[PDB]
């Protein structure tokens, strides 16, 4: 019952380091 | 460092464009590899990603099969129709209705001609259009929650 | 959400890790 | 010895202008594809149906189905039209604010459209909600077997003057 | 069944932040 | 192997299009939200896949549809992500365009050299709703089925031809079959070309000015 | 009473509109919740919340006219396959938490549907359900998805018996229009007060109102009130309100994939970066 | 019928969108020009 | 101080590599997605049906559906096949040439496939046309109500070795 | 009013495009037999128009597609005209090409510069013959389901996949609603976006080397 | 007179065209409103006009419901594919079948990659083309009337 | 026989396939042939040739032996509409070629679908039906449009009985396996002759085979010969056949509208090129 | 039953009217 | 046959002289 | 049935030429 | 299902076709060039 909140996570983090990926790569904002 | 190519204020070419308002892709970092090869695929698998988990996490549904002789209760259109259903049911004037309906997009095709006055792109630089704009965005939101409201308190929104 | 926050910090930081930890790997090689 | 822009602007008209027609010619039967085949071509008010659109049988529906006989049939237009010996009427059940279908309330003799709180008679006529105007009505008559729905000419008998509808 | 709403709106504001800052920290840690 | 390149750039001048692309640069007022245009269309590319998918198993007909769902939901395999998919990047395309429109916007980027850009832009949003309109009844449960039944009347309000395109949009008098065909047409043949012909247009301008300039 | 759902309505207790039977008799209408966890493991147990609240220190008309509280109930439906877990299978911790709660069925047959009371609103104002989810690995024909739960929730005396005939939690309007001339209040050595009104005047007339004793008296004397008129006032404190929501009944495979999916595209994004790096340096050689 | 998860994803990026617009409409309304405009 | 052609193909080898997993990835569900779901993932051999594909009662049939019992039912995989007290195996319909259902000849006792003129005989088995291979098999018992067919596995009872459809 | 002209020009050029086209020139070697293209083109546009046209009627299942043809010929309001013009356009669609490729072949114009544009109409002309071959099936006639219940098995012989790929057009073991289905969305939806990517090509191409040389 | 502009042959970038294959669009008539505006209308209309007559003189049937159990007899696909039914029904050995078949497009993507030899495009100046293609095309209507005759008439045609 | 059909197959003389029933006993096959206009105007005479051709100075074996020659017959299906003209709307000219035909439907209703003969094959080699086609003016449920027509003919004394026993207009196998004894021709005072057969040899055995008068014989005496062998000869020379057609009930509103079309067309084309010509002539002055 | 003739008659008219006029328009073969 | 192939003569003839009555009509004044 | 055939088939291909002369026809007469 | 005119006019076509095809690859095999080829 928490490899169920594993997954909501994957969300958040795939959002977030995409973010994260893009700005780094871009040098940008 | 980065990787930059100043404009070239030397060629007339640039220059004319410049002055249509218009060769702003000449000059910048290279738009081949260090974009088009390398973030737009982050930014793409990024986009299919979140839709892929959202997926799996939150599956769509099977509702029930429809009944001509039974209206639901709780019958609402997808979130960006809120604003236009909210409109349309609490206007008693149909025809009213559709026109400000119709006057969304309608609106929004003007607007570049509206706005044309000036030459202005930053929206500080124009604080009557920022503002319109600002209000508008606003009244969007209030009449797309008023959508889930019941029909009398609605505009109020249950406050006054 | 504690627990959301906990697995949350520790991927993202695992995954900040393997970046740094690949940049220089991989600079401190003469790949970049 | 040239034909000048007078006549140069004569001959496009004749071509494009027949060019036109012949387009025009075929968009004509293109555009009236499109426009549905009509419903009764023959009178204005067909049978009535149920659930599957069928055919209401009339001891069926007088032996069973429902008591104070107030049910849901598929009248004129396909419009679900409430039937109420039977009553002369049908009372078309769309209400006339958005189009949700109305219950009705035996215990409180009015309708409710629970879309936006809008209520009917036993009549068809409104006394409140945000519906700015009567539900339709109809004639139910006998052909042999079933019902048969008109469409309702005369005045309102419930209103007063011509009806919104015709 | 609203604390869903609230819940996603606050993060999927937040770690917007989360991300960018989490790029900006890359780059200087690289030395932009 | 005997280079590909030359055979290529013997007849078509392969080279000329490299170079069209090698030439272009992005601007520094160029930022993150200078995505959401792509961010859009990528939404739509997943649409178009998975819709074309759904094509192999949805049957358009009153007595099938909701079971065809069904079908695809529990019996087809990854039928139930296909769909899922299908749904989300429904929503998320709706949404990045509306994010997308208030880029260009807050940026300006709609002025004299790019009205058109723009106007091409909103018929794009009311073409964009249409999809998500009409698909949104093809399961024809209940949700779907009474949101039909409601919006096909609006219509009828327009004073010569209101009810004239009610029924070309209902395929009648009311809702019924004849209304999920032409639903079905709309949402898997015209919007798809609709789409596809105001896109090429959005995007050759937009070739063809660059972007716009920085504020 | 939930159970007079059942035998009014035997099929089911919700109707093709979603409206669920209870609000034919129960007439007020008060707000009811249910709580779910967004997502369930198969065959797991897990805890369903129906909330019904109301003001604990308020009192409602009992059916002589006492003043005593009022009793809440729930009718509960969850998605095919559903049921209320095995008392074995139940943690102690729970198991305390759900209280002596007759989970009953809407039909033999029907075990995700369950009707729930007369409970004693000073305590139940939460009902908790103690529901194990199914198995789509022993049981070919539930599906795992994403799946619609239904709730209708009541607190307080309804308004009609299913035999059909008012009761005393409501209102009495007026039996034909004309004026008021006595009100006597009767005390059968058995059927308690039931304060009578008259009326009359003009066409004729002499019928008589006969009201039970509970409700109000807002109405004076000498008065010409028409027929169907607010003459009782409204004593009900109760009502009835219907909350819906889904559950995912989730299978773990699913998210295990979509995890590893999740690091791959990410490590891939990684990958581009580094590159486009390696691209900023080479480029670099080339600026001078 | 309504969508929690998502009715909150769109005011989040909604507001955190229209925000970062503003913040770089502002980051250029005052260090701008360069290269030559 | 710039790395070398080397190099550079090994970022891409890494980068454009993990790509295309992440795109296989993506691909491969949507492969399977095509490839329509399995007839009976349980057994080899299903019920039978008639017209309708509905299934096809035993006393109904044996009671009136034409006489020296050779009708055809919607057999293994969909294919027509003839069933003829019953008896113990099926005849596939389908010629062995391109696929056409043969008719009974109750007059010759041959199958005649008329697209191209071959034949075969009572049992399946092929005595001229262009089809190069006999009619399929398959067995034919009863459980409770209708008709249950399984395929053929053992060697062609009519042939001399292995079946060319085990 | 205020010449349109110069508002379009001022943003795209419209006059680079206007010069483009009023400079190519027709060469004497260009014969009536140059015309079986755009002829072809022309029964592809009348295919699409009429085509387009009956998906708001047609319903592409076993129970209902017969009937649905029926209507569209006795009810539909020249239906019975649209119905025609589309089995007769994809009769000439079809002859008309294999014209052109006569004329193609018969003037070596697929030679050196051009041996894309040929690989490309042979693609077409596959393309093509699919529409014939899936359209026929439609009205689930008892010409049409036979036909399909033929071609359907030719794939099995091929050794290691052809089965699969039987499996795949057919939605199963056997012809049936999958099968329909699947040409449904094969005519209706794949095959126009294929046909028109590869027409895409085609004519780029012939754009890009002008018309082959005098024989 | 018609309207004629020769071949500027003293334009180097004509020339480096022609030879490559392909500068032909530059000289001729001028294919704008002499050819596109007015010739193509005609076509097109004709094209149209002979499809309408056909449509309306020789209107579309409605065959018999599909029956799974009942083979037709009269079962033949469109014309088009007569050849390759043939071919399909006339070969004993199924892959044969198909490969022969597969052969018909894939065949004619070779044709370009063969006949590259040389540089000839009139047909005379090519006599061994200009006959393979002639034997072909006889060959194809040849098996498309076969399809039309019972299997063992097919080839003969009835006639040897 | 046509009426054999009729008792045999009372619903249709069409099976699914197509097939038509006479193939059933009538087990030759000659060719057969179907002749209508390409289209005719609602509420219209026209002619249906049905073709039925045999070598005329030619005979076959009757059924007690002789050799008569042999009548035709066709079952010819009109599409839904179509029936047989009144006598009174047929002109004389076509009344002359039609001769005594008794057009006898199917089955009550179904009067598109026509039976007829026997008749004698030297003057009926092409049968000629006046025919009437149909009205969708005045009947709303038939539609202008192309219809099917299907037609089966025969000629000649067919193979099986009703009963369901074999004729003498065919062959007669051998009934077992073995060796042929004698050959004996009885001649019942009524029933014509009849050479009987016998076989015999190995495993035991004494069957005999009774053989019609009228097939020849192209057997010996003491060979051997397997069970189910040509023994007889083909006596048949008739044969039943089948021909298709199409025919378009066609409405002259729809032909002068698409004649108009064309008219528009035409003239629209000459417009162009005229307009051609003046360019031509205006881009002449642009030369010099 | 003879408009049917003109009918029929149309369609060669239009084929060969629509050659008669391209061969014109272009001086053509 | 030989009724359509009057109608077919007369019809064409019919054209053709309109192309060429238009013609110099047309030519004969000044429009060509 | 088939007299339809060669019917369509030798008209097809005369009325080309007839199509054809035609246009000649009114080449000469208009002076090309 | 066969068809009679349709059969027809392939052959008329393709004949008339293979035919001016011919003819115009040999009008030209005789008079060609000009112009400069
Ligand atoms: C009418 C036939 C009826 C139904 C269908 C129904 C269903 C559910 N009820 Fe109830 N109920 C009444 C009617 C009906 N109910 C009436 C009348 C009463 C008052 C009777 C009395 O006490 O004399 C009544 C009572 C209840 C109660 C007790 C309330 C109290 O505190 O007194 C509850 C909890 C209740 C709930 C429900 C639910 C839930 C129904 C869902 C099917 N009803
Ligand atoms: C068998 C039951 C049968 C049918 C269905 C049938 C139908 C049509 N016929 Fe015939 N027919 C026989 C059988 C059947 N026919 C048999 C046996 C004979 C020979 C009887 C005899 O003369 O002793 C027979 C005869 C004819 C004839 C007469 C031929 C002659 O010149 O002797 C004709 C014209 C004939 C035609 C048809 C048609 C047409 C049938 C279509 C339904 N049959
Ligand atoms: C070359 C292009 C095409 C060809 C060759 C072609 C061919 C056909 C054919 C032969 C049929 C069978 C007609 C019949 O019933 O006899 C058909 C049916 C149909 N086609 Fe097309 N078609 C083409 C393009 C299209 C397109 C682009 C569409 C969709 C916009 C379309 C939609 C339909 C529909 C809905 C039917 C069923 C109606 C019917 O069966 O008559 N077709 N097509």
């Amino acid at each position: 019952m928490e490899i169920d909140v594993l997954g909501w996570v994957a969300l958040l983090v795939v959002f977030t380091w995409s973010i994260a990926m893009v700005v780094w790569g871009r040098n940008g904002l | 460092m980065a990787t930059l190519k100043k404009p070239d204020l030397s060629d007339p070419k640039l220059r004319a464009k410049l002055a249509k308002g218009m060769g702003h892709n000449y000059y910048g970092e290279p738009a081949w590899p260090n974009d088009l090869l390398y973030v737009f695929p982050v930014v793409i698998m990024g986009t299919f990603a979140c839709i892929v988990a959202l997926s799996v996490l939150d599956p769509a549904m099977v509702g029930e099969p429809a009944d001509p002789f039974a209206t639901p209760l709780e019958i609402l259109p997808e979130w960006y129709l809120y604003p236009v259903f909210q409109i349309l049911r609490s206007v008693p004037n149909k025809l009213l209705g559709v026109l400000l309906m119709a006057s969304v997009p309608l609106g929004l095709i003007l607007v570049p001609f509206i706005e044309n006055v000036n030459k202005f792109q930053n929206p500080f630089r124009r604080p009557v259009a920022t503002t319109i704009f600002l209000f508008g965005t606003l009244v969007t939101i209030w009449l797309g929650i008023g959508a889930t409201f019941p029909l009398d308190k609605t505009l109020t929104l249950g406050l006054f | 959400m504690i627990l959301g926050a906990v697995f949350y910090i520790v991927f993202i930081a695992l995954f900040f890790g393997i970046a740094v930890g690949i940049i220089f790997a991989i600079k401190s090689i003469k790949l970049i | 010895d040239v034909p000048d822009m007078g006549r140069r602007q004569f001959m496009n008209l004749l071509a494009f202008g027949t060019v036109t027609g012949v387009a025009l010619g075929a968009l004509y039967p293109l555009v009236k594809y499109f426009i549905p085949p009509s419903g009764g071509a023959v009178g204005g008010g067909t049978t009535a149906k149920d659930k599957l659109g069928n055919n209401v049988k009339v001891s069926k529906f007088l032996e069973s189905h429902n008591a104070g006989d107030r049910v849901l049939v598929q009248g004129l237009k396909g419009d679900p039209t409430y039937i109420v010996a039977i009553r002369d009427y049908g009372i078309n059940a769309v209400c006339t604010h958005l189009g949700c279908v109305v219950p009705w309330n035996a215990a409180e003799n009015k309708f409710k459209c629970p879309c936006h709180g809008s209520q009917y008679d036993e009549t068809g006529k409104v006394i409140r909600g945000p519906a700015p105007l009567s539900l339709a009505l109809c004639h139910a008559t006998v052909q042999d077997d079933n019902i048969v729905l008109t469409p309702w000419t005369e005045t309102d008998f419930r209103t007063g003057e011509k009806p919104w509808w015709v | 069944m609203t604390e869903e709403m609230l819940y996603a709106a606050l993060l999927s504001f937040g770690l917007i932040f989360v991300g960018w800052g989490l790029g900006v920290l890359l780059l200087k840690i690289q030395g932009a | 192997m005997a280079n590909v390149y030359d055979w290529f750039q013997e007849r078509l001048e392969i080279q000329a299009l490299a170079d069209d692309v090698t030439s272009k640069y992005v601007p520094p007022h160029v930022n993150i939200f200078y995505c959401l245009g792509g961010i859009t269309l990528t939404c739509f590319l997943i649409q178009f896949a998975t819709g074309f998918a759904m094509t192999f198993y949805y049957k358009p007909t009153v007595t099938e549809a909701y079971a065809s769902v069904q079908y695809i939901m529990n019996e087809v395999s990854f039928g139930w992500l296909i769909r899922s998919i299908h749904r989300w990047s429904a929503s998320m395309m709706v949404l990045m365009m509306i994010l997308h429109v208030f880029r260009v916007y807050l940026t300006g980027g709609f002025k004299k050299p790019r009205e058109l850009t723009w106007i091409s832009g909103v018929i794009l949003a009311v073409i964009t709703v249409s999809f998500g309109v009409t698909g949104y009844s093809l399961p024809w449960d209940q949700v779907g089925y009474w949101a039909v039944k409601i919006v096909s009347g609006v219509p009828e309000a327009i004073p010569v031809v209101g009810v004239l395109i009610s029924d070309l949009l209902r395929g009648g008098s009311s809702v019924g079959q004849a209304t999920l065909t032409r639903y079905y047409s709309a949402h898997t043949f015209v919007l798809p070309w609709l789409i596809a012909v105001f896109m090429l247009l959005h995007f050759l301008m937009i070739r063809k000015q660059g972007i716009s300039g920085p504020l | 009473y939930p159970f007079w759902a059942q035998q009014t309505y035997p099929p089911t207790p919700r109707e093709p509109t979603g409206r669920i039977v209870c609000a034919n008799c129960h007439l007020a209408a008060k707000p009811a919740e249910v709580e779910v966890p967004q997502s369930v493991l198969p065959d797991t147990v897990f805890k369903a919340v129906v909330k019904i609240p109301y003001d604990t220190k308020l009192q409602q008309v009992a059916a002589d006219g006492s003043k005593v509280g009022l009793n809440v109930g729930a009718v509960l439906m969850l998605p095919e396959g559903f049921k209320i877990a095995p008392e074995e299978r139940i943690p102690e911790e729970l198991k305390k938490e759900v209280g002596d709660v007759y989970f009953q069925p809407y039909k033999e047959g029907q075990d995700n549907v369950l009707l729930v009371g007369p409970l004693p609103g000073e305590q139940y104002q939460e009902i908790v359900f103690p529901v194990l989810s199914p198995n789509p690995t022993t049981d070919k024909n539930i599906h795992f998805g994403k799946y619609a739960i239904h709730l209708g929730a009541n607190r307080g005396r309804g308004q009609i018996y299913p035999t059909g005939e008012k009761s005393n939690n409501n209102v009495f309007t007026a039996s034909a229009t004309g004026t008021i001339t006595k009100i006597a209040k009767e005390e059968d050595e058995y059927g308690n007060v039931k304060y009578q009104v008259s009326i009359q005047t003009d066409s004729g007339k002499t019928v008589v109102d006969t009201i039970p004793a509970g409700p109000e008296l807002i109405v004076s004397e000498g008065q010409a009130v028409k027929a169907g008129e607010a003459l009782t006032n409204n004593p009900n404190v109760g009502g009835f309100g219907q909350d819906d929501t889904e559950i995912v009944l989730q299978d773990p495979n699913r998210v295990k994939w979509m995890i590893a999916f999740i690091c791959l595209v990410m490590l891939a994004q990684l990958m581009l970066i580094l590159k486009k790096k390696q691209v900023e340096k080479v480029q670099a050689a080339e600026m001078n | 019928m309504v969508e929690p998860l998502l009715d909150g994803l769109v005011l989040g990026l909604v507001f955190a969108t229209l925000g970062g617009l503003f913040y770089a409409a502002y980051q250029q309304y005052k260090r701008p020009n360069e290269l030559g405009g």
